[PDB]
């Protein structure tokens, strides 16, 4: 469906 | 943010979007609800191709003209594209960032006018697993209070449906109902948008042709708008013009032109007939009459009411014709029927009536059965008619059908149109319904038991009039009474069938010549009044195809042919001869 | 099929709403006449208005799978709008046409392909060479007056006996390589 994903950026 | 808003105000001044004509009172209400303090936010709803987004485009056309009320000056109108503001926002808060940064600059410029086309959209534009957080809960509050101004469109269908189903959202906006305009007003619509259409395809349209194309797709093409079905003749007819040879090749589109692509859009004859198809209605009488043996009658009433609709003659709101054909058995009121659209190359709509006896399958023909999901809706009637507007509809056996059957062809006959469960509806106007029933023979064949024999063949009618109600029969053209087989129609009816018994013998080679006395034996042998000229394909079959089965399969008859039938005097029977 | 083809040329040669929808029954050439149209490009039999033209075949299938995302769908599809923008030669050949109708990707949400193509096609930006059956046409298709508007059907009626030996003597060389046989002339009819 539509699904929002919240990235995580690399140290 | 640019990529999402088109500044339409820009397009006016380099003529990307058509000029604006009339409309002065929808537009003016548009800008009283604009300068409204509170909810300055007009919609217009309307029907497809009623001028809704060329209102919204128009005005800023308008004004780049100074056609406007200074108010209105100075005011840029952007059009929003949803599809530009939910790309790539996979990550939470991308939609949320696009659709404020524009709502910010609305508000700090105070003069930009925004035009969101199919507005029913913006409901779950920006829902995401079933979130309520969505570009209409986002602009509510700066509707509400007046900062923005925000110009709609949406169909009756849509916001009916969709976008009234949140009584905030609407509440917020203004409706404009927006009713199509008059054949007058549509043909000062083409004079306007004619410099660019002419311009495109390099050609001129004379003022006859704009008035024909207006009121030619009323009379014939249905379920589209005026605006748009004349603005669609007049295109289409455009193109047929740049695009033919430049031997022989017009500029300017004659009237003559803009009938021709109507038919074709509609599936209908053209007006103004060619003399080719005059040679078919000239002898379309006299080539039934080949196929058909008898009842010249029935022919000259289907013949002459053609020729009533294709010189211009027609009833204009009922069908081509409507004859009952009422008659004894074998007296050809399917054959007749069946010739004609091959005659005419039209498709031929055969219903058999024999099925529809009671009320749960008569309702097949304007809709499904109730509880069909199944997306293969519709009438089978409505549907076949749509595919084939030029055509034949033969109901066979009327009579067996349902009492409640004939309520349904009332406003075919009537009025011309018969609609679906859906609401689409379906254009009666060239098609040649006919209908066949057996219902007085059988009154007409009694005997009476009398000294004096009765008067009969009246009381035929007194029953057709039982059957049918009055107000069908007084619909019906002309009621065909098919008159029984004489001696001298049966000769030529065992040559009609002795010469499809030779076609069938040409496909395996074989040649066959019968005596001219020797026909004349089939015919007294099978001749029955009551039977009509079915029993002549008995005697055919039984005198001639039996013997030849025999001897196709194996003999003389395998190939080569060279049969010669004939009839000895002394022993009254046939005598088959073949040497290969 | 010049009859047909000659329609679809002058809606194709049209200001506006110049998207022509062949409609028709199954199995009557409907798909051919769309991809004929690109064959007889090539070998020059076409007008000189429509050469120097490329056919696209939108396949929804493989441009709907994948998305997983609130954007993804209007994403890729926006990004073809431009390409068929910039081009204005370029043609999308849109078979099954009923489906774009259907929420391709939304849910719940009215955001279809079907809403996102109708302000291109009102401005003649992008022309469209939709296929459909009659029974979707009128089920699914004519549903939404809007998009039916910008769609000029095509009536594609089946062929006749005579002129289909015609396509089978044409088609017969492609069946011929494929399973080393050669069909008589009497065998077809
Ligand atoms: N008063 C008018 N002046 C000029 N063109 C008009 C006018 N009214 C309608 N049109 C034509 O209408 C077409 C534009 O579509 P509209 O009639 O505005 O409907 P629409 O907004 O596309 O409807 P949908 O598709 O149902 S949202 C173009 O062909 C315009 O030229
Ligand atoms: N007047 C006629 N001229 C030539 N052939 C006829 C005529 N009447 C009947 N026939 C033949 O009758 C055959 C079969 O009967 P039909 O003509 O279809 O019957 P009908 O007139 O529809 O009456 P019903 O339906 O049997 S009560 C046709 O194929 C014709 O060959
Ligand atoms: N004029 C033609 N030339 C070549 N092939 C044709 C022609 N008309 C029909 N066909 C054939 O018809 C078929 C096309 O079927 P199609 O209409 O796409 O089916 P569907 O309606 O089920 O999608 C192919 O086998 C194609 O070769
Ligand atoms: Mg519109
Ligand atoms: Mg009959
Ligand atoms: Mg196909």
């Amino acid at each position: 469906e539509k699904v929002r994903d919240a990235l995580k950026p690399p140290s | 943010t640019e990529n999402f808003t088109t500044n339409l105000n820009q397009l006016a001044r380099v003529g990307g979007i058509d000029p604006l004509i009339g409309r002065e009172k929808e537009l003016e209400r548009a800008i009283q609800v604009l300068c409204r303090r509170r909810k300055n936010n007009p919609l217009l709803v309307g029907e497809s191709g009623v001028g809704k987004t060329a209102i919204a485009e128009g005005l800023a056309w308008r004004i780049v003209q100074g056609d406007v009320p200074e108010v209105m000056a100075d005011c840029t109108i952007y059009s929003l594209d949803i599809g530009s503001l939910l790309a790539g926002t996979k990550y939470r808060g991308d939609f949320e960032k696009r659709f404020k940064a524009l709502l910010k600059q609305l508000e700090q410029d105070t003069n930009s006018i925004l035009f969101i086309d199919e507005i029913h959209t913006i409901i779950g534009a920006g829902a995401a697993s079933g979130g309520q957080v969505d570009a209409a809960n986002l602009i509510k509050p700066l509707l509400s209070s007046g900062k923005i101004r925000v110009i709609g469109s949406t169909t009756y269908q849509e916001f009916s449906n969709i976008f009234e189903k949140d009584r905030a959202l609407a509440r917020r906006f203004q409706k404009i109902d927006i009713t199509e305009p008059s054949i007058e007003e549509t043909v000062q619509i083409i004079n306007g948008l004619k410099p660019k259409y002419e311009a495109h395809h390099d050609v001129r349209y004379t003022a006859k042709a704009v008035r024909a194309a207006v009121e030619l797709a009323v009379k014939y093409i249905n379920d589209r708008h005026l605006p748009d079905k004349a603005i669609d003749v007049i295109d289409e007819a455009g193109a047929r013009a740049r695009l033919m040879p430049v031997s022989k090749r017009k500029k300017t589109v004659n009237v003559a032109d803009i009938e021709s692509v109507v038919a074709r859009i509609a599936r209908i004859p053209e007006k103004s007939v060619s003399q080719s198809d005059r040679d078919t209605l000239k002898n379309l009488g006299d080539r039934l009459k080949m196929l058909v043996f008898g009842q010249d009658k029935a022919i000259e009433a289907l013949t002459e009411a053609i020729k009533m609709a294709r010189a211009g003659l027609g009833h204009e709101h009922k069908p081509v014709g409507s004859f009952l054909f009422a008659g004894p058995t074998g007296v050809g009121k399917t054959e007749v029927t069946v010739q004609l659209s091959k005659a005419l190359g039209i498709e031929l709509l055969r219903f058999d009536m024999s099925e529809y006896m009671e009320r749960h399958t008569v309702s097949r023909l304007i809709g499904a059965p109730p509880g069909y999901v199944g997306f293969d809706q519709g009438g089978l009637l409505t549907d076949a008619v749509i595919k084939h507007p030029h055509a034949v509809l033969l109901l066979d056996e009327i009579e067996k059908a349902h009492p409640d059957v004939f309520n349904i062809l009332l406003q075919v006959m009537d009025n011309g149109t018969l609609t679906d469960n859906n609401g689409r509806k379906a254009d009666f106007r060239n098609v040649v319904l006919v209908m066949t029933t057996n219902a007085g023979v059988r009154e007409t064949e009694r005997k009476s038991i009398g000294l004096i024999h009765q008067d009969n063949s009246t009381d035929a009618m007194e029953e057709i009039k039982k059957i049918f109600t009055p107000e069908f029969r007084n619909r019906l053209d002309n009621i065909i009474w098919f008159d029984h087989l004489s001696t001298d129609v049966i000769h030529q009816v065992v040559d009609k069938f002795i010469v499809e018994l030779q076609v069938q013998l040409d496909q395996k080679g074989v040649s066959l010549e019968v005596s001219q006395e020797a026909r004349n034996w089939l015919a007294e042998k099978g001749y029955d009044r009551a039977m009509g000229a079915r029993p002549m394909a008995r005697v055919i079959q039984d005198n001639l195809k039996k013997p030849l089965a025999n001897e196709l399969l194996f003999g003389s008859l395998v190939d080569g042919g060279q049969v010669t039938v004939a009839l000895d005097k002394e022993k009254n029977e046939l005598t088959y001869g073949f040497q290969s």
